[PDB]
RNA sequence: AGGAAGAC
RNA sequence: CCAGCAUUCAGUUGGGCACUCUAAGGUGACUGCCGGUGACAAACCGGAGGAAGGUGGGGAUGACGUCAAAUCAUCAUGCCCCUUAUGACCUGGGCUACACACGUGCUACAAUGGACAGAACAAAGGGCAGCGAAACCGCGAGGUUAAGCCAAUCCCACAAAUCUGUUCUCAGUUCGGAUCGCAGUCUGCAACUCGACUGCGUGAAGCUGGAAUCGCUAGUAAUCGCGGAUCAGCAUGCCGCG
């Protein structure tokens, strides 16, 4: 993804946005730790696997051009 | 084991001065040669009428103010490692000579190389020097601790 | 029309000198900017100065490979060898004078477990 | 275990960069030669053996 | 001066616009080969008018203040965001990636 | 036409040198000597230990050469004619 | 005939 | 290879092997001669055609054994658990964390320099699910259609240190380049954890380093580059070459 878009996991994209185009709904189950936040994904709600659990974060309007993978650091110290 | 020594012979034999063919084209190599050269002769210029004579006898007896006749090594002798002089060959002299000019010509720093060379070639060139005093700090060492032979 | 061969130091040169008014060239370009580093200089004017030979004989120089010191080098050869060519009556002398010798010293092969084929990395306790 | 893997490099991968070499010759990936597919331990062995016949003592 | 902070008075212009903030030495050779100064002036002599012209091409490019706040505005930004690398300038860890036990010391 | 061999042992590609000059010269082929083309090397560096001791390692040559003759004239039976000659199956023969 | 220097 | 020739900015070409060059057979250096020592022996020193005189330089070559040294990570009786699982399939993570201490290296602290401009000298390897020239686009890594090469032809291959001009004038500086934000190029299904590279801006510590300590004898140290190997991509690591 450097000049043709963000590259992401399209069966669970047209299943969120079956999802929001429709109603708002719960924590979307997610191992995938691949996907770029499109812009259209405001206010919703990812379970993102951390390697133990699935962690819940919530989407705010600032995910301007950073990908999914941040929210979960995969390592605790101290 | 055993020490040797080569022959190996760079200029020709008749027909050649010596320090004249040293100066034009000896014993000064691996880059930053010819700027460094033509600025030097003309440092050699400003310091041949600077002095009122010809520099060529005060460049010698400036290699005669550096050039050291005794230095003193460390023995393992008792409990205080003493001092022995000894007197000198002279491929020794003229290498320590060369040696602590070219060192404290770079070592006391100035403004670029070849007025700071000139001035360690006149600060020989006078007795008042540092490198000479140097030379004289090895032989007041040496005739200081002479009485162990 | 005496036509020599000179190596030193993985590089090689061709001299070619014939009767002249004492003509010096290398490759076609003269000595103003083509010949840096003035002990090219006392290379090219040492031996016709010390022989009795020098205003007679122009010489041509073709140049394959190396670096400047031993490309100077190479040059030595091949006039020492062009000279032992066409004069052999002073040859002898040449030889008890020595610059016949052509040094074999070339790069050392790099030698695995060492630096530059001397150099042991560096050691400790 | 190692010919679990080993299936691994004879089947065909997912995804075509997830594809690797091994020399299946003897049973180690880590320092096998490309124009060969021998890794050092079973090259050396049956190279003083005496097969692939480019290869012999070096020295220059 | 020019930024409102002084500038070296005895060097040449495109070395001397370096100094002050967000400005470079590649952005000033490219801003004074336009202008034209041939790269070598002293700021003893020099007329009002390129002067007033200059200051106004560095006052459309982004030099005061504003890339401070620029920076600080995205790192704040990052901060309310979160997202480890944030975490990562707030304890003051190496951010690109590296190995973070043997040198880590230009930071920390 | 030119006829090009290319592998590792010099001894027999040079008595196949001297018999395929043999061939052409009986034949009358306008022949031409087998010129010396320069080698190409691979020097390959193994660790001489399984598993330690870095600093062993041991280098193993593969070194391969090849030699080029010409035909001038076309003389097309002769040239079937060592076509259809037989070759030792060292000295890899290319047209 | 030319230094004091412990333990595993 | 262009010597000896005619030809053109591409000296490509028409013609020819004497030279470097690639390489088979060799020629060659072996104590082969003189003197002096050495009981006249073996040897040592100084001399001569010589490219090298006393194993010419280097590699490969590593005895009986020692350290119960290292490897059950290629293979293999010896026991242990399983075979409705310490054996298997895949997704994500970790091997790359970090208050610290050490080993090995790289880049420097500079005017025996930095920056910019011009003239240079060209070793050894790799190339067809490739090497990729010219030209165009691009403030850049790169993109475009793409001539040539299954290679002493084509590409990597534009070698830097080197040599002449201007500047800086001794400063944390025009040194030094690390961290940081923005915007990108390539590879790959995917560069956050965790790739490389570029344009910017930011500019850090560092002004040659105590106790101690390391390598180095006929291209050797030191510097300057250049290739190559594993590999889609990733060098300061390693191997090799000048």
């Amino acid at each position: 993804s450097l000049k043709k878009g963000p590259f992401v996991d399209g069966h669970l994209m047209t299943k969120i946005e079956k999802l929001n185009e429709t109603d708002k709904k719960q924590v979307v189950k997610t191992w995938s730790r691949r996907s770029t936040i499109f812009p259209q994904f405001i206010g919703h709600t990812i379970a993102v696997y951390d390697g133990r659990k699935h962690v819940p974060v919530f989407i705010s309007e600032d995910m301007v051009g950073h990908k999914l993978g941040e929210f979960a650091p995969t390592r605790t110290y101290k | 084991k055993g020490p040797v020594a080569k022959r190996d012979v760079l200029p020709d034999p008749i027909y050649n001065s010596k320090l004249v063919s040293r100066l034009i084209n000896k014993m000064m190599i691996d880059g930053k040669k010819g700027k460094s050269q033509t600025i030097l002769y003309k440092s050699f210029d400003i310091i041949k009428e600077r002095t009122g004579n010809d520099a060529m006898e005060v460049f010698e007896q400036a290699l005669k103010n550096i050039m050291p006749v005794l230095e003193v090594k460390a023995r393992r002798v008792g409990g205080a490692n003493y001092q022995v002089p000894v007197e000198v060959r002279p491929e020794r002299r003229t290498t320590l000579g060369l040696r602590w000019l070219v060192n404290y010509a770079r070592l006391r720093g100035e403004k670029t190389m070849e007025e700071r060379l000139a001035n360690e070639i006149l600060d020989a060139a006078n007795n008042t020097g540092a490198a000479v005093k140097k030379r004289e700090d090895t032989h007041k060492m040496a005739e200081a601790n002479k009485a162990f032979a | 029309q005496y036509y020599g061969t000179g190596r030193r130091k993985s590089s090689v040169a061709r001299v070619r000198l014939v009767p002249g008014e004492g003509r010096i060239v290398v490759n076609n370009r003269e000595i103003s900017e083509h010949i840096p580093s003035a002990a090219l200089i006392e290379d090219i004017k040492q031996p016709l100065t010390l022989t009795e030979t020098a205003g007679t004989y122009d010489v041509l120089v073709n140049v394959h490979g190396g670096g400047l010191s031993g490309q100077a080098g190479a040059i030595r050869h091949g006039i020492a060898r062009a000279l032992l060519e066409a004069d052999p009556e002073y040859r002898t002398t040449l030889k008890r004078a020595g610059l016949l010798t052509r040094d074999a010293r070339m790069k050392e092969r790099k030698k695995y477990g060492l630096k530059g084929a001397r150099r042991a990395p560096q050691f400790s306790k | 275990a190692k010919k679990s893997m080993i299936a691994k490099q004879q089947r065909t991968p997912k995804f075509k960069v997830q594809e690797y070499t091994r020399c299946e010759r003897c049973g180690r990936p880590h320092s096998v030669i490309r124009k060969f597919k021998l890794c050092r331990i079973c090259f050396r062995e049956l190279a003083y053996k005496g097969q692939i016949p480019g290869v012999k003592k070096a020295s220059w | 001066r020019i930024a409102g902070v002084d500038i070296p008075r005895d060097k040449r212009v495109v070395i001397s616009l370096t100094y002050i903030f967000g400005i470079g030495r590649t952005t000033a050779q490219q801003v004074l080969k336009e202008a034209g100064v041939s790269e070598d002036t002293r700021v003893r002599d020099l007329t009002e008018e390129e002067l007033g012209k200059i200051r106004d091409i560095i006052d459309k490019l982004k030099v005061e203040g504003d890339l401070r706040r620029e920076v600080s505005l995205n790192i704040k930004r990052l901060i309310e965001i979160g997202s480890y690398r944030g975490i990562r300038h707030r304890r003051g860890l190496p951010v690109r990636g590296q190995n973070s036990k043997n040198n880590a010391r230009t930071r920390k | 036409i030119r006829i090009r061999l290319k592998a590792y042992d010099h001894r027999i590609l040079d008595q196949s040198a001297e018999k395929i000059v043999e061939t052409a010269k009986r034949s009358g082929a306008s022949v031409s000597g087998p010129i010396p083309l320069p080698t190409e090397k691979s020097v390959y560096t193994i660790l001489r230990a399984v598993h330690k001791y870095k600093d062993s390692r041991e280098q193993f040559e593969m070194r391969t050469h090849k030699r080029l003759i010409d035909i001038v004239n076309p003389t097309p039976q002769t040239v079937d004619a060592l076509m259809r000659l037989d070759l030792p199956s060292g000295v890899d023969i290319e047209i």
